[PDB]
């Protein structure tokens, strides 16, 4: 019948996996044309970022879910240009089944991608000409948030967004462990409003309700609850009993305790709130649950659902006194914002678009990452595909002085990453041979190593003037996380499937 | 279409069948061999380079194929590591012996020559067999920590790796009660270089959500000691709130009563109610793993608790200290310092993910190359150098005895060449010059010639402290030809359905 | 059957559109397989003759390419692509159902716009004017496109510019003469005065003559009449001792009792030539041509003063000088293979011809597609000014006038999507004297660069591709 | 366009690889029996070709590139084809890339000047003074054959006929044309004898004299015709009486009948030279010869048509064979002289092909006076300067250069494969010990091993690379360019 094994297996695998990379070589680059997203369900959205792309693709052949499963992997090592591991991926792929056309073997293609790999981010340190000062560098941090925005308007309203990115990186900016966590997630995105109302929020804005539906909002003081307390005519008079009781123990017990805008997250009747509205203290009914930690760093707390443990020190917290209609048609919404600083801060963007709102919450976490590569280690390197003709020009160098058969891995190792310039010149609409060359060519003859390709059709090929910038954690985990897989690809031949019944 | 079921179809049926899953576990021999991939039909890919995870999680249909897979099988249970050998070795011996069944010969008499080649084979075996024990290996024990060197050797880890043999040969050595797998753990930490890892003498754990509750316990502690529960511990209608509320105060009072530091559990603790169960007053722990149930009570002692206010006498009983410590950055949980240790955990501190794989396959073969070299001393080389001298003994053998058996000593002989033959095929070499010029200055020079995995030149591996257990290659060949003896005995197979 | 016609016709304008400019790929002319082996030919004009064409519309496509072939030379391969271009165009407006006659008047008006467009861009050069060289060496060059004799490129301008002092009359296309052998290569060819055949009777015929009245034989009881009619040719020879003359045209087969008693009696007679330089012997040095010689017996032979026939390096290289009209300036290169025979004779037709279509008027229009361009943007501009459907008729013929100069940089290997539309879009202000270069594929002033073309031929070739456009698109059925 | 110029790519790589495997000496032996009973054992590849059932016409072309490699050098027929194929499977991935065929085609232009550049100063220069040199090429190549004990027999023979006649055709080259040649049946071969002037092999035998110091020759091709013609014979041979010749020749070309006893009697009453069926392509070199015309016609005899000799005998040469040795005509001997005589007719057809091996190798090394180390070298040095110089260059050409050098790496590969070496990792040590030794470092298939060739004595003449480099360039430049077929002339 017919049995698939052996070398003709690297084969299929190959041609299998660099389809998934043919798949998302067109979305590299801000110019890269982007993509929808459509579920088994029936939803339909449009995605650039090629993470998501892969991730809620459905594929086939399990070396496709081995690339997404490691690709994912990369998200929280970057999150930004993921796509290129991908394509990376791909393209020694492809040039480690030329090399299996002259015969030699994956595992001699793999580790001498590896030494390739040494070559590669050695040299992207030699050419790093990084300026490391990018602490206090609010002014360059405008053009650092101004790529991530650049396939769109929102360069036009960067100004605003940019310089919200500036003040979130500020606020954030812990400035000896330098690091995002789980408590720092910085969006608000409101679904409907404009471009500059995505605007400076450091508070807490969620779509619960009122205590009261005409109560006087101004709740200026700290004293502020969160219950954990649930509702858990002799029997609607016990209750009422229990309800009143429920007031004089549980509001008196907060008079011993302070826990005093009880917003509980369950079933209560309002008129002992209104009452409480007539000795003038609010009372929330059936709030959310997980939002403790956001609204109770906004002074500094963390999370006190309890009883007795809210005291005067451990409150609901708040932000910063402002009275702004949060539903202008919508119920306007809760103002948790009067009193001190959040640091696990979050911000107002009032995005109509899907695609503003998963940008600027992604794009923001790659400026997380990248500018935490402004703090954790300052090291940039101009992109746009400057780097990657940098590092293959020194990789086919060093594929010169050493003597084995692995040399010819090294130099299908450099042309695989001329993938990069090329994909970025393809996709912005423009002759990927010739100008890649002639970018190679010009840096033959000129030592700039920020000689690129112009994605945005500005002036020159120089990313200098236009600030294309990576940084140099995030070119290394591409190419090593590109390296770590080829070699994973390669190291495997036999799928044997189980439950298809080999006959 | 072909019906194979007469006694010559029967035998090449099944040796046939023995070729094909020889086939599954080929690539996978030595220490650089090739990965295979597999499912379990729902999305679990296990990709594997051992040969007893592929074949326990591989299918078997055929007869002569299970009948040889349960050698391989009680290969495994030894030390594990081998497994590949011994069935790619009795594999090549029945492709060798292959050719002159169909010709007319009777597999009694190709069996009582296996047998006989196999008695002068493991004869041979014992006389070369050389012992390196007070060569300064335990006293002055850096010549074992040379073969510790031998796991990666000349490599950028190398530098790392002396740190990584130092401890290597501590982790042997500190513990050294018939040691195994169980006992030595080995613990990933992100970030950081390779150098910076460790060898902890304790458990070592991340905790999570479901894991542990709260951070500031009892560290520098004379004795801290564990509860381990079985019963959770988290948070008519008006006769069910106020049980529930006593359920909380007495749950609440076993932490002050019992004493127990850290109560250990298969259950969860909440994480979102970190002081709340901070307000249980003392550490507790949740949803544990087997290795941290076992290393806690085989060597820490933390005694198992049934009830609403379980007191026991080893929830602060003796173990040394407690810690819990941003290791990486991340603070992990440490029962360590353990009264009955047999146990250290290594402590991967470095900066990439998949070098948890590259520690994986090239450490946790070097506690069994190290723990074997102080189990055994009485080795020889490796790299294909024994069967090579074997199949130069047996080859003498062959043409030295007159009959019928002088072909198939001869094919017992061949069939040994094909272990450095997939050796330099998983490293990529050519087999052919690699065997012919081992061969030559083996049957002129010496015997401990072998195949180098480095550099893919004939080296010697006696003097690059490339040591394989003696014992070890006996009971393989042993098997080897066990496995082929049977296979080649079976003719029938009687099937006798349901219907 | 009118879609068929037109893809009948669009197939012969693709059978030479790769061929087209001086970066034209070659096509193969394997044919019956007797002796088929190979043919390769940058040439579109032969390509269509060596066609079998079986649908009977590309046949008119086909026999306007030969009329354009016979009157100037190169200039097929345009025509028939510009018509086949023409017709693409118009199946897309017929799919958009409007009448071809309303296509066919929209044509009409305007093929007139577009063959005054290039009068109002009439250059005339200096080597009429002025008496400059190298202008007509541009036009003389560029005609020699797709070939190779660029070494005595100059030696074909030579033959040029002599030709408006010695062999022009008219612009006379008589006195020119190519012959060649094999062995060698361009550096080759040189001035000689006519054909190549030798003295006959021998090493005892000498070389100089003293004149060469000159014309055709005849020839040369049943044995009796037999021996008759020998003594008949016989009263011939000495019916030609009495003339004088020095040379003869033998046209009829001839033996040697014959042949050595005509060179006793001082006869050269030379064995049956190809008829056309049978033609420069009738005129340009005075021999005519007859059957019977009977009755020129003293006055109605040939008049010639001069032939001399010399053997020089390994050919039989006879420089036939001194006749009585010294103009048949002939080539005798000696050439790589068989091709440059027809090759450089055709190529110095289709040059010279337009060379004495610039001695009748020398005005030209730079070429490398911006002449077309120019066009194109003439036709649209008064597509932009008429109402009615034949508004959109027009455009459709600007387009084709778009394809010219694209297929040129198409088969240059460069892109020719973006500066040809570059070019289309700077020729609207930048004016005229920009165009195309095809050799360094840009932009470039062709009034600088040289690079010109004929206005008898961009005239013949955009007033009959759109009358073979026309036809054909007026025909329907069968 | 596109499909059809992939279709040419295919069918010449397929009748390109189809002889790739016999490049070499130890090149292997073909069995094809295609045709209607071929049987096509041989190790040379050019015969090879010449029997292959072509239909493309791509494919037809490489066939044609084996023709012209024979009549330029004579050597590396195989490799002309080879380096084609090679080039034409790496234009794929140009084409695939997105380059268009023109910038293939004058890249590739630009990378064979290169190479040919690159060639021609990395060798040694030969001298025509120098005549050990000749030696060392006929050990070479006259060896390593049956004519191996012939070799001391035949070089120094041709090696003295271009010392007499250095003759002024192609920059004083040697053509095909220095003292003319012949070859005898019977005799042994050691009777072979460098001949100053034209030497008939075929048989006349005269009583009479034919023995003349002014001997003179007509070429009379006029043969005798039946009837009348009997009168006609007569007075033909009354012409003849009037001329006075002796060493006449006579050829059949008329009728059959060429000197029947009415004639012969006459001219053996005069006592002439009878020789019928002169070889047809050599007469018009013994017309270049003698002097005497290329006359059939009898009436257009004349005293310059009395063609002038020396010494015309029918002389016993080496005993018995009586062959018509001249000398002393207007230029008296044209083709190169080994007159191959051998009782044996291996030593017959073998010591004649060899001395056209000779023949086709003393003339590449005067052609082009340079000689470089054979056996892979000169390719792995073009490989690593090419690649050089399109790491140096701009542009689309950039890659097609190195698409240039890639394709040049099959020929000692091939010579690694036929040798029985590992090719690719042979190919890697050779090329690394090119690129920090020498050029010399080549692949010794004499004796399978990779050294220095130089010292190992495998070393050809420069014009046999430069002219297989030059004419698979352009072969694969017009495929390149050849984008359309049609039928139906």
């Amino acid at each position: 019948k017919s049995r698939l094994m052996g070398l003709e297996a690297l084969k299929s695998h190959i041609m299998a996996a660099k389809a998934v990379a043919n798949t998302m070589r067109t979305s590299l680059g801000p110019n890269g044309l982007d993509k929808m997203m459509v579920d088994k369900d029936g939803d339909v959205t449009v995605t650039n970022d090629g993470a998501t792309i892969l991730s809620m693709m459905d594929v086939d052949h399990q070396i496709a879910k081995l690339m997404v499963e490691l690709s994912k992997s990369q998200d929280d090592e970057i999150g930004d240009g993921t796509t290129g591991v991908v394509v990376l991926a791909g393209a020694l792929l492809e040039e480690a089944e030329q090399l299996l056309d002259r015969g030699i073997h994956p595992i001699r293609i793999a580790d001498g991608y590896e030494q390739a790999a040494r070559v590669a981010i050695e040299h992207l340190d030699k050419i790093s000409d990084s300026v490391l000062v990018d602490i206090k560098d609010t002014e360059p941090l405008i053009q650092t948030a101004k790529t991530t925005l650049g396939s769109k308007v929102v360069n036009s309203c960067h100004r605003q967004m940019a310089e919200i990115a500036v003040n979130a990186v500020l606020t954030v900016a812990d400035m000896e462990r330098r690091d995002v966590d789980f408590e720092l997630i910085k969006v608000e995105g409101k679904v409907g409003g404009r471009l500059e109302d995505t605007k400076l929020i450091k508070g807490v804005i969620v779509d619960k309700d009122f205590s009261h539906p005409q109560m006087p909002k101004k709740v200026e003081d700290a004293k502020i609850a969160i219950l954990t307390c649930p509702f858990e005519v002799e029997d609607y008079k016990a209750l009422q009993k229990y309800e009143k009781e429920k007031f004089e123990e549980m509001i008196q017990q907060i008079k011993e305790t302070g826990a005093n805008l009880a917003i509980c997250q369950w079933g209560f009747d309002d008129e002992a709130n209104h009452l409480l509205l007539q000795n003038n203290l609010p009372a929330v009914r059936w709030v959310g649950g997980p939002e403790i930690e956001l609204i109770a760093i906004a002074t500094g707390g963390r999370i006190v659902p309890r009883f007795s443990e809210l005291t005067a020190e451990k409150l609901g917290f708040a932000g910063l006194v402002q009275e702004i209609s949060f539903g202008t048609t919508k119920d306007k919404m809760l103002v948790i914002e009067q009193c001190k600083n959040s640091r696990a801060v979050t911000i107002f963007i009032r995005g109509g678009n899907k695609m503003i709102i998963e940008e600027a919450k992604r794009s923001l976490h790659d400026a997380l990452c990248v500018i935490r590569n402004l703090i954790r280690d300052n090291r940039v390197v101009y992109g746009g595909g400057a780097a990657e003709i940098s590092c293959a020009l020194a990789v086919s160098q060093e594929a010169d002085k050493c003597p084995t058969l692995e040399q010819y891995a090294m130099r299908a190792f450099a042309d695989a990453l001329e993938v990069i310039p090329m994909a970025l010149s393809e996709n912005s609409g423009m002759n990927p041979i010739q100008t890649m060359t002639e970018v190679r060519a010009r840096q033959v003859k000129e030592m700039n190593p920020a000689l690129g390709i112009d994605c945005l059709h500005k002036g020159t090929n120089d990313m200098k003037q236009q600030h294309v910038i990576e940084t140099l954690i995030g070119k290394k985990q591409q190419i090593s996380l590109a390296t770590q897989m080829v070699r994973m690809i390669l190291k495997i031949d036999d799928i044997r499937k189980p439950g298809e019944s080999e006959e | 279409g072909t019906d194979s079921s007469q006694g010559i179809p029967q035998l090449v049926s099944n040796i046939s069948a023995c070729q094909v899953i020889a086939e599954a576990v080929r690539t996978t021999l030595g220490p650089r061999g090739m990965d295979k991939l597999i499912v379990d039909g729902r999305g679990k890919a296990t990709i594997s380079n051992d040969g007893a995870t592929i074949l326990k999680l591989l299918d078997v249909v055929h007869p002569a194929a299970k009948t040889l897979v349960d050698i391989a099988k009680s290969q495994d249970a030894e030390v594990g590591d081998g497994t590949t050998s011994v069935t790619l070795l009795a594999a090549e011996f029945l492709k060798q012996v292959k050719p002159y069944v169909e010709e007319g010969l009777h597999p009694q008499i190709i069996i009582r020559a296996f047998r006989t080649a196999t008695q002068l084979a493991v004869n041979k075996i014992k006389e070369i067999a050389v012992t390196v024990k007070k060569a300064d290996k335990v006293e002055q024990r850096k010549l074992l920590e040379k073969c510790a060197m031998t796991a990666l050797s000349s490599k950028l880890i190398s530098q790392q790796k002396a740190f990584f043999a130092k401890m290597v040969v501590d982790a042997v050595m500190m513990l050294d009660d018939l040691l195994q797998l169980k006992m030595i753990g080995i613990k990933k930490v992100q970030g950081g270089a390779l150098e910076d890892s460790q060898l902890v003498a304790g458990v070592a754990f991340k905790k999570t959500f479901s894991y542990a509750g709260f951070e500031m316990q009892p560290k520098k502690y004379h004795n801290p000691k564990i509860a381990l529960l079985n019963v959770e511990l988290e948070l008519d209608y008006q006769a069910i709130v106020d049980a529930e509320w006593n359920i909380l105060y007495d749950k609440l009072e076993k932490i002050h009563h019992s004493g127990a530091k850290v109560v250990l559990s298969k259950l969860p603790i909440g994480d979102v109610a970190t002081q709340y169960f901070a307000d249980r007053d003392m550490f507790c722990a949740g949803r544990v793993p087997e290795e941290d149930l076992k290393r806690t009570m085989m060597a820490c002692g933390g005694s198992i608790q049934t009830s609403v206010n379980a007191l026991s006498a080893d929830v602060l009983g003796r173990c040394q200290v407690f810690e819990e410590t941003q290791i990486g950055g991340e603070r992990y949980n440490f029962f360590t310092g353990c009264p009955k240790a047999k146990t250290c955990t290594f402590i991967l501190r470095g900066g990439a993910e998949q070098f948890m794989e590259e520690t994986e396959r090239s450490l946790h073969d070097a506690i069994m190359i190290v723990r074997r070299a102080i189990k055994n001393d009485s080795v020889v080389a490796g790299g294909g150098a024994i069967e090579m001298e074997l199949s130069k003994y047996l080859r003498d053998y062959s043409r030295t005895i007159p009959g019928k058996q002088q072909l198939l000593i001869g094919a017992y002989a061949k069939a040994l060449e094909i272990i450095p033959r997939q050796l330099c095929d998983n490293a990529g070499f050519d087999a052919t010059n690699i065997l012919n010029k081992l061969r030559a200055r083996h049957a002129q020079g010496g015997t401990w010639y072998g195949v180098d995995i480095n550099n893919e030149d004939i080296a010697d591996n006696f003097e690059a402290f490339v040591w394989e257990p003696a014992m070890v290659r006996i009971n393989a060949l042993t098997a080897a030809s066990e496995a082929a003896c049977l296979i080649v005995s079976v003719d029938e197979t009687i099937k006798n359905p349901r219907s | 059957a009118r879609l068929t016609s037109f893809i009948g016709a669009i197939a012969i304008g693709d059978l030479v559109k790769s061929t087209l400019g001086p970066k034209g790929m070659d096509k193969i002319l394997l044919s019956s397989g007797r002796d088929a082996s190979l043919m390769v030919t940058n040439d579109g004009a032969t390509i269509l003759k060596n066609i079998g064409v079986d649908n009977p519309a590309a046949k008119v496509l086909v026999d306007m390419s030969r009329v354009q072939d016979d009157e100037v030379g190169d200039g097929t391969t345009s025509v028939t692509v510009l018509a086949a271009e023409l017709l693409r165009e118009a199946e897309s407006l017929i799919a958009k159902k409007i009448h071809p006659q309303t296509i066919i008047a929209g044509w009409r008006e305007a093929t007139k716009a577009a063959r005054e467009a290039l009068l109002s861009s009439a250059v005339d050069h200096g080597s009429d004017e002025v008496k400059f060289r190298q202008d007509l060496m541009n036009i003389a060059g560029t005609t020699l496109s797709s070939k190779l004799l660029t070494h005595h490129k100059d030696h074909f301008t030579k033959l040029a510019v002599e030709a408006v002092l010695r062999l022009k009359g008219s612009g006379n296309l008589e006195a020119i003469h190519i012959i060649k052998k094999l062995g060698g290569s361009l550096a080759d060819s040189y001035l000689d005065e006519g054909f190549l055949l030798d003295k006959k009777i021998g090493v005892n015929q000498p070389k100089r003559i003293e004149n060469a009245k000159i014309l055709i034989a005849n020839t040369g009881k049943v044995a009796e009449i037999e021996h008759a009619e020998k003594e008949k040719m016989k009263e011939k020879v000495e019916r030609i001792l009495k003339h004088g003359i020095n040379c003869f045209i033998n046209r009829q087969l001839i033996y040697n009792y014959p042949e050595q008693l005509f060179g006793a009696a001082g006869v050269m007679a030379i064995e049956h030539a190809d008829f056309a330089g049978v033609e420069r012997l009738a005129l340009v040095t005075g021999g005519e041509i007859a059957s019977t010689f009977d009755h020129p017996e003293l006055v109605k032979l040939g008049s010639c003063k001069l032939i001399e026939e010399v053997m020089i390096g390994e050919d039989k290289l006879i420089h036939f000088s001194g006749v009585a009209l010294g103009e048949a300036c002939t080539i005798v290169l000696r050439g790589a293979t068989q091709q440059i025979l027809d090759e450089a004779e055709r190529s110095l037709h289709d040059a010279l011809c337009v060379l004495a279509q610039t001695v009748k008027d020398s005005r030209t229009v730079y070429g490398g597609g911006c002449s077309e361009m120019l066009m194109a943007h003439a036709v649209t501009q008064l597509a932009n000014r008429t109402p009615g459907k034949e508004a959109v008729a027009m455009e459709s013929y600007a387009k084709a006038l778009r394809m010219l100069p694209t297929i040129i940089a198409d088969n240059a290997g460069y892109d020719s999507a973006d500066l040809v539309a570059q070019l289309r879009a700077a020729h609207s202000e930048g004016n005229t004297t920009a165009g195309l270069d095809m050799r360094e594929g840009t932009i470039g002033d062709m009034a600088i660069l040289g690079i010109t073309e004929s206005f008898q031929v961009k005239r013949q070739v955009l007033l009959s591709a759109a009358e073979a456009a026309e036809v054909i698109l007026r025909v329907d059925n069968i | 366009p596109a499909q059809i110029r992939f279709s040419n790519i295919s069918a010449a790589k397929a009748v390109a690889d189809a002889i790739r495997t016999s490049l070499g000496p130890k090149g292997m032996d073909k069995m094809i029996q295609d045709g209607k009973g071929d049987v096509t054992i041989t190790n040379d590849g050019a015969t090879i070709l010449k029997q292959m059932q072509v239909l493309h016409p791509a494919a037809r072309m490489l066939v044609e590139l084996s023709k012209a490699q024979d009549i330029e050098a004579g050597d590396g027929t195989t490799s002309v084809v080879i380096i084609a194929g090679s080039l034409l499977d790496s234009c794929t991935k140009l084409l695939q890339k997105g380059i268009h065929p023109t910038i293939i085609s004058e890249s590739f232009q630009k990378a064979l000047e290169k190479g040919i550049e690159i060639l021609t100063d990395m060798s040694r220069p030969v001298e025509l003074s120098d005549r050990e040199t000749l030696l060392n090429s006929a050990t070479t190549s006259l060896n390593s054959k049956v004519v191996s004990q012939y070799s001391s027999l035949l070089s120094p023979m041709s090696v003295n006929a271009v010392m007499k006649v250095i003759d002024p055709a192609t920059a004083t080259s040697v053509d095909l044309r220095d003292i003319k040649i012949v070859k005898k049946l019977g005799g042994t071969i050691d009777d072979c004898e460098l001949v100053e002037g034209l030497v008939l092999t075929q048989k006349v035998s005269n009583s009479g004299i034919t023995r003349v110091e002014k001997a003179k020759i007509g070429l009379i091709q006029f043969c005798l015709s039946a009837p009348e013609e009997r009168a006609y014979i007569l007075n033909l041979v009354k012409q003849i009486k009037k001329t006075g010749c002796n060493v006449l020749l006579i050829q059949k070309s008329i009728l059959r009948d060429a000197l029947s006893d009415l004639a012969l009697h006459f001219l053996n009453k005069m006592k002439i030279m009878v020789i019928k069926d002169i070889e047809r392509e050599d007469i018009e070199f013994i017309c270049k010869t003698i002097g005497t015309k290329p006359v059939a016609h009898i009436d257009q005899f004349t005293a310059d048509m009395l063609g002038s000799a020396e010494l015309a005998e029918e002389v016993n040469l080496n005993g018995s064979g009586k062959l018509l040795k001249i000398t002393g005509c207007a230029s008296p001997g044209k083709t190169v002289t080994i007159v191959v005589r051998g009782s044996n007719k291996l030593v017959i057809e073998e010591a004649e092909r060899s001395i056209h091996d000779a023949l086709c190798v003393i003339r590449c090394l005067v052609k082009k006076r340079a000689l470089i180390a054979g056996g892979g070298a000169p390719e792995i040095e073009l490989a690593l300067r090419l690649t050089e110089y399109s790491r140096t260059l701009s542009g689309m050409e950039s890659y097609c250069v190195r698409a240039f050098a890639d394709a040049m790496e099959v020929i000692p590969s091939t010579l690694a494969e036929n040798a029985g070496l590992n090719p690719i990792s042979t190919v890697t040590e050779l090329r690394n010990r090119h690129a920090q030794g020498e050029k010399t470092a080549g692949i010794n298939v004499r004796k399978g091993g990779i050294s220095n060739i130089l010292e190992e004595l495998v070393v050809q003449p420069l014009l046999v690379s430069v002219s297989a480099l030059t004419l698979a360039t352009e072969t694969v430049r017009s495929i390149l360019k050849i984008d359309d077929v049609v039928n139906t002339r």
